[PDB]
């Protein structure tokens, strides 16, 4: 995973993470979000990188990169990028069993 | 000439393909477990090596344009290449799933270094139920995922043998009639490391004789603690 701090910094851990997908976390839901969203990152990113590696997570901390993605993708927040790319974006707050549901989902192509 | 030109181009397209098959499928058959980045690398190759066989294609069809004619064949040759890339497409599925099975591979062995009987429990019950929903998910792609898949019911059996240490029951005399028989140096409880040391005695191989011992040694306890009823009453 990429951890980010820009809209500028989460676009270009997508487009460094081209083969696979590098999905942009802005902010989280709230509630202490750096130590929660450092530790879910953890095992994100063994889900992520390792389990499925289909995917790296790149924390953004905490900008707007996510609407900035959303933006360009005319298509918390989640900006997936293929090849640096917004080209799945969601919006929401999610507790950590919600996140264990995501990683069977994962990984998309 | 166009006939002639397209011979030519279809057994060199033909061949492509073949390669772009046999590409993918190595990536397949290939297994992390515990092999990792290299997989990884071989998947990323087996996409650019498809992005060729993309611009042949492209071309090929421009050609076929270019001739125009209502060919049949032309339209044919075209749906040929389709079907390549929809195997392609599997195969490309089939190393992500391949991924995320590593990733779940890694974390066993980290929690064999982390040991403790009390989280190997919590962890192998955990570890058996997303193997099982992992193996469900896989279906359809192409053939020799069975042979792979097999591998995911190896692990899982070995995430079962596991759980049986995870009982306290047992004691170091339990644990070394046990060991006898499975001849491994680890004793019960003999390091944080020893989960690892776990693994190489095959989960389906060794679960029947961890459980005959692990009943075994739940049962001794019944006895003993009654036993501890009758001391302490009357001592």
């Amino acid at each position: 995973t990429t951890t980010v701090t820009s809209e500028d910094h989460f676009m270009t851990f997508y487009n460094e993470n081209n083969k696979k997908l590098i999905v942009v976390d802005v902010y989280p839901g709230w509630s202490g979000p750096c130590t929660a969203m450092y530790p879910t990152y953890n095992q994100l990113m063994i889900s992520i990188d390792d389990f499925e590696k289909r995917i790296d997570i790149l924390l953004l901390d905490q900008d707007k990169l996510v609407t900035y993605k959303n933006d360009k993708f005319h298509a918390p927040k989640f900006l997936f990028i293929s090849e640096g790319k917004i080209i799945d974006e969601v919006l929401g707050t999610n507790i950590p069993v919600f996140i264990e549901k995501v990683n069977k989902y994962i990984p998309l192509s | 000439i166009i006939p002639l030109q397209a011979e030519e181009t279809q057994n060199i397209k033909r061949d492509l393909d073949i390669f772009m098959k046999e590409v993918e499928s190595f990536r397949k058959e290939f297994m992390q477990k515990s092999m990792g980045y290299e997989n990884i690398n071989n998947a990323y190759d087996t996409i650019m090596v498809y992005y060729h066989k993309l611009t042949a294609i492209e071309g090929r069809a421009l050609e076929y344009n270019n001739l125009e004619k209502l060919f049949e064949l032309q339209k044919s040759n075209y749906k040929q290449l389709k079907d390549c890339m929809n195997d392609l497409k599997n195969l490309k599925t089939m190393w992500d799933a391949i991924a995320l099975i590593h990733f779940q591979y890694n974390d066993w062995k980290t929690k064999p270094w982390r040991q403790i009987k009390a989280d190997i429990l919590l962890d192998t019950n955990k570890t058996l139920g997303t193997q099982i929903k992992n193996l469900p998910k896989e279906i359809r792609n192409f053939k020799g995922y069975n042979v792979i898949v097999e591998k995911v019911k190896n692990m899982g059996t070995v995430l079962p043998l596991v759980s049986a240490l995870h009982s306290e029951f047992m004691e170091d005399r339990h644990w070394s009639q046990l060991k006898q028989i499975t001849g491994t140096v680890f004793d019960h409880n003999s390091l944080s490391f020893y989960f690892e040391d776990i693994l190489a005695l095959n989960l389906y191989k060794y679960e029947n004789t961890v459980n005959e011992i692990v009943d075994v040694a739940q049962k001794e306890a019944k006895i003993e603690k009654k036993l501890k009823n009758i001391e302490q009453w009357w001592s």
